[PDB]
This record gives C-alpha cells, structure tokens and sequence, in this order.
C-alpha cells in the first residue's frame, strides 16, 4: 500500500471530469493561471469534500452522547 | 461511517467549538456567573451595580457580530476572511464575558487576526487606516488575547465553496433548468454571507450541512433534489433531512434582510443603548484598557519584584 | 484569575520542561516530559510572541499553529501534542522529540555517515507521503528542503518547518512569489508566478532527491539570475514551445544565452544513476519546467521506483547521526 494506509477515498460523492462551474471558465483561459501551473481539478476537489464533509455529523446528538 | 465525515471530526472546530444548544447556553451562562463573581469581589477592595444578563450578553455579541461584518464589507475584505473574523468573535466571548474585556475593540481584532488566519498578514498601520484608528497598538493588545480565547484553534471551515460544490453536482442533472441554478446559488451565498454568522448556525451544524440549508431557503426543490439522489445510489437520509430542517429554521430568523435591523438608528437606541450604559457600570475596571493590561503584564515578566516608581 | 487563564495553567502542567535544547530569537526549545508518564518525552518550543516584530504576532507563528494542526495524525508531519500560553504571554508548542536531527546534516556527514539506494528510497518515500498528505488536505509547505525533515527516535522522518505554509487558493486568489528557499525554488515561482499549485512543491523534492543522490545541492545558486541560469544549465531552458506563457509571467527572466535543449531521462542518468533507471525517471518527472505536466504528489506515491528493487530500508535500519 503505498499511501499508507491513509488514502483517501470519498464515500457519498465522486470528483468525475464532467464538474465545472461558469465562474471558472474566466481563469481556465486566463494566461497566468494556466502557464503557473494553476490546478482547477484541485478547487473542484476542494469544494466537492467540503460540500459533503460531515453531511452525516449530527453535532447534537454526538455529543450529547459523550 | 462515512470516510468524509471521519475526517471533519477530526478538525478542531468539532472537538473544541461544535456543542449541543444545551451545551451552549451552560457554558454562557456559567461564563457570565463566573465574571459577576469575579467582578464583584474585585469592586469590595458598598453598592455592587447591575451586571449584564446572559441574554442581554448575547444581544450585544450579536450587535458587535452585525457591525463587525459591515465593517468587513466596506473594507472590502473577502467573505472568507469575514467569516472567519465573526467566528473568532463569536467564540472568543463564549469563553469570555462581555463584561470582561471591550466587544468594541475586540471586533477589530478579530477582523485582524482573522486576516492572518486565511493568509493576510497586513500592516498594522494600514489595518487602522482603513478603520480610522490613530494609535495602532490600541488593536495589537487584544491580538493575544484573542488567540487564547479561541482556544488556538485557527482553521475555521465554512460552507461558501462548498455551496459552489453543490452547485455543480446539480448542473450534471439534466432536467434542472441552468437560469433556476443561477438564482439559488446567487441567494444561497448572501444567506451564507449573513444568516449563519450571526446566529449559532456554526456551533449545532456542519458546513455540508449548512451550506445546504441555505441553498434549502433559496430553492427547497434544489435542496432535497441532492439528497435524495446521493442517499438513492436509509434510515441515516431521513436523520440528514431532519438536521438539515433543523438547521433550516435557526437560519430564517436572521435572514440577510435582517442587515438594516442591525444597524437601525431606532433598533439601537431602543435595545442596544440601554444595555451598553448597564455595562459601562460593571466592567472589569482592569482587564478593559487592553493597552493598560498588556502594559503591567510585560513588566511583570519583565521585572519580578524589581521597582523604583511604586509609592503605594 | 480568569477561567481560560487557569486552564492554560492546567495544561502548562501536564509537561515538564527540561533542558534548553536550542536558543534563538525566533523561539526556544527546551526537553520535556508529560507528568504523568515521566517516560514519554516531548519537545517545548517557547515562540518568542515578540521577536523584534512590530506588526504583531509573526505570520510563521499563525501558519504553524493553523497548520500542523491541520495536517495532525499522518505519520511523516512534525506532530503538535498540545498548545498553552506561558505566564510571560509568550506561545509555547508541545511538539513530537525528534532526536536523531535532520536529513541535511546526515548528508553533510560524509566522513562518517554512510547511506544507499535502498536509504534514499526509505527516507524519499517518507517525504512523498508527507508531501501527499498536505495536499491531500490542500496545505502547501512552500519550503522543503533537507534541514527541515526532522528524524524520529524510530527513525522515521518528519516534515516540520510550516512557517510558510498556506492553503490552496480559489482561482483568481494571488499567491507570492517569494517562497521556498532558493536552491529549491521552481521555476514559475522564479518568474514571479502568482496562480500557482501543488507542483510547486514537488519540485522541491525532486531538488531533495537530486541532492541526496549526489549528497549536495543540485542547483545552489545564490542570486535569482544564478538559480535561473542555472536551472537552463542543468535541466534546460524553459521556452514558448515546452512552456506556452513562460514569456509572459510577471517577472520572467532569460541569460540570453544560446538556449539549452531540455535534458531527458537519459542524461540524468551519468550523475544521478545511483537510484536506476525507475529512479531516474522519478527524478526527472519531478524537473519538468512547466509545472503542469509536473507530476503531482498522488502519482509519485504509485510510481514504479518504490515497488522496484532494492526494497527500501526498514526505518530501524536507517543510518543514524553519529
């Protein structure tokens, strides 16, 4: 295994090339963000986690628990 | 047992600042029981005052968290650096009372520090220009300060990119109509910019769970159309629904049309004047000049039992 | 006093500080020991809150405190145990005892620290997991280097230094420029790049790689002409056609030189073919000039090079500081 054990792996989502919002279409076609290296599958990645990060985290009825 | 929710619950913002409402109310209560103690065997050293009630703390909390955002807004700071700066603030006077250190000075801190937080690191200087402020150092001494009261926690989560993230789930849907897109998302984030950061939307929910209440109040359609299809490829969907419906109606009540009540000229003398003369009678007399408080507490790291201008 | 101040003070108690370690203006580090279990040892980083900084507190005291934080569990990152405030009002970090130094003065040590293939594969494969884990949690280091990958007692190594950290930014968001130190500074940074990514970082590793095979630095210009030139020297000038908008990056510079052809695979392998061809071809995937076609962290972990012979060295048989 060569992450460790530690990879990880989304269970209610999946990041699939077909993703994109017209709000990126402006900075794919900028020069800058393309000729730095600037990664759009990254941002995609960034908010498709935290759109479902902890979707099924009930914080009430959690810690009530302990 | 989802692997995405495993690693949420490893941030600091659940161990150290998610609690349920009746977890929240103890702590604020006993936080403002312990500072009228406190307050009062300072004051013997003989007619005590009016100390703040825990709700009428929490009102002045929610006026400083309105008036901090709007400060944020004409500085044209980033909505995540306002979010992060309100969420300082909220959780710095959830260990710490009114009645204990200034809200007023406080709110610029927490918009300073909370730039450094999100990768702002600008000159102080510059910070007071833009808020008018002559002496600088009167917004340093409460940086610190700050920093204990939330507990060292720094990596605050909130739901704008996510609800960006949700939006483009929905644009793999067909039959959703891409103008119907546009307009939730463009309500879902004023309500995000406003209605979770000045109610307790930060401290009972997750920003999944958040960002999707939001969009529930922009187009409800949209909201359970999301669900439903993540949960179709159980009992856990109708828990999730649940908590979302629950975090649906703590959001309505301070929508973002709520901005003008905050800042009315009426509101403020009618509600918020009142209270803030009852606190300018039974304050902490030491800890609320913060320059005067991290003055003695550098000579007293400085010099222990070294002085030549004590006279009594 | 006040409630938040006695609990500092309570866990300001459950380590014991022991001896100065190290001194400095920017922070002191001292030995401790929890007092509850005298035999687990810990590390005590008192940062001076004030350290001739007149803009408050500094922006590597906020980035470590924000980010080792966020990046907690993961084996191969400099664990944070705990933090408190001292009676000074000064900020103390509980930190993982790493004994055994750093990976810069091991390969300094030539006269009396000997290591192989089999080690550099060892201590590369701790760094990419690293390296993959801050992105993973999309944090960049923006400063990796050999003195910042601090040895455990086990022998496993850790990455430390977070003073420049920072998360990924949104689209359109400007990164500086002034980042990671030179020797390992890519590319599109030395152009003044302001949008960009993870590669940024592996490029760093691959110059860790590169100088742990010939136990020197790679590229060790000292100015930012001399790190230009020298990248065109000894890996090949970045041009329009293996790089479209290297021309137009804010602060992209040319020797003026007749240009160099971009070196492949093969022509790493008369300095670098300690590792083999499978490690070669890591190390040259990691200097590609445009960082797009860079590979990313993810990849390097699956690459052929860890699953090829030799195996590398188990951690407990890894070469220790003399």
């Amino acid at each position: 295994d060569p992450f460790g054990g530690m990879e990880f792996v989304p269970s209610r989502y999946r990041v699939r090339e077909e993703l994109n919002h017209p709000s990126l279409d402006k900075y794919r076609i900028d020069q800058q963000h393309i000729t730095g290296g600037y990664s759009f599958l990254d941002y995609i990645s960034r908010a498709m986690f935290e759109a479902f990060a902890g979707l099924a985290v009930f914080i009430e009825d959690e810690k009530e628990a302990g | 047992i989802a692997s995405e929710d495993a690693r949420y619950r490893q941030s600091s913002q659940y161990e150290l600042w998610s609690f349920s409402p009746s977890q929240l109310a103890s702590m604020r209560e006993k936080t403002n029981a312990a500072a009228r103690a406190r307050i009062t065997e300072r004051l013997l050293s003989p007619t005590l005052p009016e100390f703040l009630t825990p709700a009428e703390e929490l009102l002045l909390v929610t006026f400083y968290t309105a008036e901090l955002l709007r400060a944020g807004d004409h500085a044209d700071m980033s909505d995540e650096i306002k979010a992060t700066a309100a969420t300082f603030f909220k959780r710095f006077y959830i260990t710490n009372s009114i009645m204990t250190y200034p809200p007023q000075e406080m709110l610029l801190v927490a918009l300073f520090f909370g730039c450094k937080a999100e990768g702002a690191f600008p000159s102080i200087s510059d910070f007071a220009k833009t808020f008018g402020r002559e002496r600088p150092e009167e917004i340093l001494a409460g940086e610190f300060l700050l920093c204990q009261g939330i507990r060292f926690a720094l990596d605050v989560k909130h739901p704008f990119r996510a609800l960006r993230g949700a939006i483009m789930e929905l644009s793999t849907l067909p039959d959703v109509e891409p103008a119907r897109l546009v307009a939730a998302e463009q309500r879902a984030r004023e309500i995000l910019r406003f209605s979770p950061l000045i109610t307790d939307a930060y401290f009972h929910f997750t920003p999944s769970q958040i960002m999707l209440a939001a969009l529930s109040l922009a187009d409800r359609g949209l909201a359970e159309r999301l669900i439903q299809d993540t949960f179709h490829y159980s009992h856990v969907r109708d828990k999730v629904l649940g908590t979302i419906e629950a975090c649906r109606d703590m959001l309505s009540k301070e929508l973002p049309e709520r901005r003008e009540h905050w800042n009315n000229k009426t509101v403020y003398k009618a509600q918020i004047q009142p209270i803030r003369k009852k606190l300018n009678k039974c304050r902490d007399p030491d800890r609320w000049n913060l320059v005067e408080l991290q003055r003695i507490r550098r000579e007293q790291a400085s010099r222990k039992g070294f002085d030549s201008d004590d006279e009594g | 006093p006040d409630p938040v101040e006695q609990m500092n003070e309570a866990e300001k108690r459950k380590y014991i500080k022991g001896k100065k370690l190290g001194e400095g203006t920017y922070a002191n580090v001292y030995l401790g020991h929890s007092r509850d279990d005298p035999n687990f040892k810990v590390a005590i980083k008192k940062i001076k809150v004030q350290a001739q900084y007149k803009d408050g507190m500094a922006p590597d005291a906020v980035r470590e405190l924000k980010y080792l934080r966020e990046l907690r569990g993961h084996p191969n990152i400099i664990g944070l145990i705990s933090v408190f405030s001292s009676k000074d009002q000064n900020l103390n970090l509980v930190l993982e005892y790493l004994p055994l130094g750093d990976l810069e003065m091991l390969i300094r040590d030539v006269e009396r620290v000997r290591y192989g293939a089999a080690d550099i594969k060892a201590w590369m494969g701790m760094l990419t997991r690293a390296v993959w884990w801050c992105h993973e949690n999309f944090i960049l280091h923006r400063d990796i280097k050999p003195n910042n990958l601090l040895i455990a007692a086990d022998g496993e190594v850790k990455l430390a230094d977070f003073g420049l950290a920072r998360s990924f930014a949104d689209p359109g968001r400007r990164m500086t420029a002034n980042v990671i130190t030179r020797w390992y500074r890519p590319p599109e940074l030395l152009f003044g790049a302001r949008h960009y990514g993870g590669a940024v970082d592996i490029w760093s590793v691959g110059m860790v790689f590169a100088e742990l095979i010939i136990r020197s630095p790679f590229l060790p210009g000292n100015t930012e002409m001399e790190q230009i030139t020298l990248i065109c020297k000894h890996i090949g000038t970045p041009t329009e056609e293996n790089w479209p908008g290297v021309s137009k990056l804010p602060e992209w510079w040319d020797p003026m030189e007749e240009p160099i052809p971009v070196w492949g695979k093969d022509a790493y392998m008369a300095r670098f073919g300690a590792v083999g061809s499978e490690g070669v071809d890591l190390l040259w995937r990691t200097l590609q000039l445009d960082p797009k076609k860079r590979i990313t962290a993810r990849e390097m972990l699956e690459h052929r090079w860890w699953r090829t012979d030799p195996k590398p060295t188990r951690k407990e048989d890894l070469p220790k500081k003399s």
